[PDB]
């Protein structure tokens, strides 16, 4: 159907960042233990909390 | 006490059990039955991600000095107190030897492996009645060459006595006794690239020199008595076989070597110039 | 591959080349086809050759 | 192999479309933006002539 | 502070959000990889027996 | 779109907008710890290591490296280590055989998967076996990217 | 064919210590073995 | 780099006129607007593709590897 | 966190295309636009805790 | 007149190497005349950056 | 307080030791047990004590 309003719309320049989603998705349950403190360890690399 | 923990599934018992580790959850499970054994594993890499004891020995080394939130009046007392326990250990002399062999190896631009192998060689004996002093530099001069050779690196006696004058024979007897020590506690081809490095040549003369050295080692004519020199005249005959002016006087002054021996090797390969060239 | 380009790059580059499409009703979908791995009834085969001459 | 357009644009044949109805706003489904005039601030359709003003 | 009144935990998730106009307030949208990764204990009753058995 | 979100054309993504490469590297090298004999880049067998991973080590070759161009998953192994001590009762003391591994083989980061490519090997400063690899992985833009 | 090392299109076939610095070339970086083995791709 | 295939905006086959779009510059001394006219993409959706592509593959390939 | 807000509970409808998803309503008490901020999630283990989250 | 000078060469080269590796800006004295951000890792994302 | 606090206890004569968990060996991943700060300092303490006792 026709649209009520009208739209400003056209070509424009964008660009892409670095913080992609796969480095930020992270979840954990009952994993590695740190020997100083008996707590879950740090780091997305070694599957932290 | 037997100091022993053995892990065994209490329901399979087929062997010392075929078990696996799930490091992503830090648990262990007998793969046959599928039951856990224990939980909460300790990491084996995060400590290496977190942050020479064998050469410094069981007693541990400690250098002390100054900081920001301190006072100069007592850090100078600390600087004059840091030597109040160096006489309790022989490790002050061990680290003095370590420092001096560090001086030597980095003076001859030797790498970390050579330095640590010389450290190993000193730490190996470090005290015998066979050692018996002997100027305290003969032992390190032997040890650096021992570590160099066992690093598969060859260095000349002339380089060694350019580093330290050890009168060449206390050095030799130290080498013999250290050889016996290491055999109780239990190669000249690489000289060639250093010679051509000091002479500045491309590859084909070096490869030809290696081939001719192999062939002359195989056949005959020791002829020079320490065949280091007949290796050197193999380079001499190769470079005279090519057309680059590397004349005999220049070679002799460069390598600090006898020109008469060069002419002797030149004559004996002038006889045997036949079977020594591949292309 | 030897070029200065990536391989899946070349793949996605290839994927947009259209082809002749008259008799497309005659052949059958691989999902419905009783065979496995691209019989002649359900697919076609392509070969490409280039050379650094 | 076969493929269809709806799951990936590789199999799309269309790659363009055009669509128009009531070129002259007679059905009045939408007004136009204007700042001083509806007419002069807009161009005519190319489809203008086939329906009367 | 870093060990007693606050510390690390378990059963945790960390991603980035997008809006939606079709989900009411008491819901939340959760991605299925995270649903596989997490867990939750239950108990075995005469009530939950068949559904739990099927899900096992 | 609300509060600076974005709507996009997955058909344009199919046509080939915003596709991207992703190179990653790895540093690895050996050490002398004797009694001067260094490590080795060996291909593990079953009876090779100490505390072996579940890496499914078939992707390596006789030089202990991976040939480029094959695909790798997240947990897969690419390098191989072995402990050269010498002297510590080398392969008959306090362990099975499984000779002297204490294996510290480096697996890939367990999430990303792709194609390894153009593995080079060259001696280090002092002269050792020193290894670098590079893996190539396409990342099609997804729902959760920062634009 | 195991090593390339250089601008040569040569299958040097080095295995263990046969003048690793390439003979008909001038290199010491030792390029390694583009794979004969067949690959799979997925162009969806 | 490579002029791509199948315009994001329209989607018709693009790059047929690519080296043609080149040779309508050098041996014709021809202005680009009328060049794109006689080229014949009456939309703009494809016209922008060639208007803002920048070659990189020349600078790529004028290495000499292997 | 600043005040009694930022601590909601939720039910869940499980969603593919991995990311979170939530209602446009609750955005300003969460005090977060969609500029890439990340969330934190926890799951109770026992029934007392689950009930008190549910009821409060 | 030779034995000491080469270890002097080691000291000068090692000192410059340590300085431009770390960014601690001084000799081996545990951060004296100390200010850190002098030896940043070069930013290598985009030609503009 | 007499039962718990009497100033001769406030001067140190005999010093207890901490257990291995507080000062754990990190097993530094190639050949070391990786002994840490607390055990290091305690070894210093024992060395200085034996030196003083021999001296006197
Ligand atoms: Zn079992
Ligand atoms: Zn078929
Ligand atoms: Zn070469
Ligand atoms: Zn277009």
């Amino acid at each position: 159907k026709k649209l009520m309003a009208q739209i400003f719309f056209g070509p424009t320049y964008y660009q892409r960042l670095r913080h992609m989603v796969d480095d930020k998705i992270h979840a954990r349950a009952r994993g590695p233990m740190q020997v100083l403190t008996r707590q879950p360890v740090e780091g997305r690399s070694r599957d932290g909390g | 006490p037997n100091l022993n923990i053995v892990l065994t599934c209490p329901e399979c018992k087929v062997y010392p059990p075929k078990i696996v580790e799930r490091f992503s959850e830090g648990d262990v499970v007998c793969a046959l039955c599928g039951l856990v054994l224990s939980d909460k594993l300790v990491d084996t890499r995060s400590e290496w991600r977190t942050f020479n004891p064998l050469l410094d020995g069981n007693n541990l080394s400690t250098r002390i000095g100054k900081g920001e939130t301190t006072d100069m009046r007592f850090t100078k007392e600390l600087n004059k107190a840091q030597g109040k326990n160096v006489m309790d250990k022989k490790d002050n002399e061990v680290q003095a030897a370590f420092a001096k062999i560090t001086m030597l190896c980095d003076a001859a631009e030797l790498p970390k492996i050579v330095k640590d192998c010389a450290k190993e060689a000193y730490k190996l004996c470090h005290d015998e009645k066979t050692l018996k002093g002997k100027s305290m530099e003969s032992i390190m001069a032997a040890s650096i060459l021992i570590g160099c050779r066992r690093a598969e690196v060859a260095r000349t006696f002339k380089e060694i006595q350019s580093l330290i004058h050890v009168k060449t024979k206390e050095f030799g007897k130290t080498l013999n006794i250290m050889k016996n020590i290491l055999r109780g506690k239990s190669q000249n081809l690489t000289y060639i690239p250093r010679f051509c490095s000091h002479l500045g040549l491309p590859m084909q003369v070096t490869t030809s020199a290696e081939y001719t050295a192999k062939k002359c080692k195989e056949i005959k004519e020791i002829a020079g008595k320490s065949p280091i020199t007949i290796a050197v005249v193999s380079i001499y005959l190769n470079i005279l076989l090519f057309q680059i002016p590397i004349t005999a006087a220049k070679v002799g002054q460069t390598l600090q070597v006898t020109e008469g021996t060069i002419k002797s090797g030149y004559k004996i390969l002038y006889e045997h110039r036949d079977k020594l060239v591949d292309p | 591959n030897t070029t200065v380009l990536a391989d899946e790059f070349i793949a996605h580059r290839l994927g947009l080349i259209p082809l002749q499409s008259m008799d497309i009703e005659q052949l059958e979908y691989s999902r419905d086809c009783f065979c496995e791995d691209h019989c002649d009834k359900c697919s076609v085969v392509l070969t490409l050759q280039a050379f650094g001459e | 192999k076969k493929g269809i357009a709806k799951e990936h644009a590789k199999w799309g044949p269309a790659a363009a479309i055009e669509f128009e109805y009531d070129p002259w706003n007679k059905l009045k489904h939408t007004d136009y933006w204007y700042e001083q005039d509806s007419a002069k601030e807009w161009p005519q359709s190319k489809n203008c002539e086939y329906e009367d003003p | 502070r870093g060990n007693l009144m606050g510390k690390r935990v378990d059963f945790s998730a960390r991603t980035v959000i997008s809006g939606d106009p079709n989900l009411e307030l008491d819901q939340v949208g959760v991605p299925k990889s995270i649903a596989k990764t997490l867990t939750y204990p239950e108990v075995v009753t005469p009530y939950n027996i068949d559904r739990l058995t099927q899900l096992v | 779109n609300q509060e600076d979100s974005m709507i996009m054309n997955q058909s344009s993504i199919d046509r080939g907008l915003f596709r991207s490469l992703f190179f990653r590297s790895y540093m690895d090298q050996e050490k002398k710890y004797g009694m001067s004999i260094t490590e080795t880049f060996e291909k593990p067998q079953r009876t090779n290591t100490l505390r072996m991973k579940h890496g499914t080590y078939d992707k390596l070759d006789d030089d202990g490296l991976i040939a480029p161009g094959v695909r790798v998953s997240g947990e897969d192994v690419i390098i191989g280590k072995t402990t050269p001590i010498s002297p510590d009762e080398e392969e008959l003391g306090q362990r099975t055989a499984y000779h002297s591994k204490r294996d510290a083989s480096t697996p890939l980061r367990s999430t990303e998967n792709g194609i390894v490519d153009q593995v080079l090997v060259t001696t280090n400063q002092d002269g050792l076996k020193f290894v670098k690899v590079r893996v190539r992985t396409t990342k099609i833009p997804q729902i959760g990217d920062k634009f | 064919l195991k090593y390339i090392c250089a601008e040569c299109s040569s299958k040097l076939s080095l295995s263990r210590t046969d003048a690793v610095r390439c003979k008909d070339c001038g290199h010491r970086i030792l390029l390694k073995a583009r794979t004969k083995r067949l690959v799979q791709f997925e162009a969806r | 780099m490579i002029v791509p295939v199948r315009c994001f905006s329209c989607g018709k086959v693009v790059g047929d006129k690519w080296e043609s779009y080149l040779n309508l510059l050098q041996e014709d001394e021809l202005d680009e607007g009328t060049a794109l006219s006689r080229l014949g993409l009456k939309r703009y959706c494809c016209r922008r593709m060639i208007l803002t592509h920048v070659d990189l593959i020349e600078k790529f390939l004028r290495y000499n590897p292997l | 966190s600043l005040h009694k807000m930022s601590m909601m509970a939720h039910r869940v409808k499980v969603i593919p295309y991995s990311t979170f998803r939530l209602n446009l309503s609750v955005t300003s008490p969460y005090n977060a636009d969609f500029d890439g901020d990340e969330m934190n999630l926890h799951v109770p283990q026992s029934e007392e805790t689950r009930a008190e989250l549910s009821q409060l | 007149f030779n034995m000491k000078l080469a270890i002097n060469a080691k000291t000068i080269t090692s000192g410059l190497k340590y300085a431009l590796a770390t960014g601690n800006w001084g000799e081996q004295k545990k951060a004296m005349s100390s200010r850190a951000g002098v030896s940043q890792v070069l930013n290598r994302y985009t030609y503009s950056s | 307080n007499e039962v718990f606090s009497r100033p001769e206890w406030m001067i140190l004569t005999c010093l207890p030791v901490p257990p291995p968990p507080v000062r754990p060996s990190i097993s530094f991943n190639e050949s070391q047990r990786g002994e840490d700060d607390l055990t290091f300092k305690l070894a210093d303490i024992l060395k200085a004590n034996i030196s003083l006792e021999t001296l006197e």
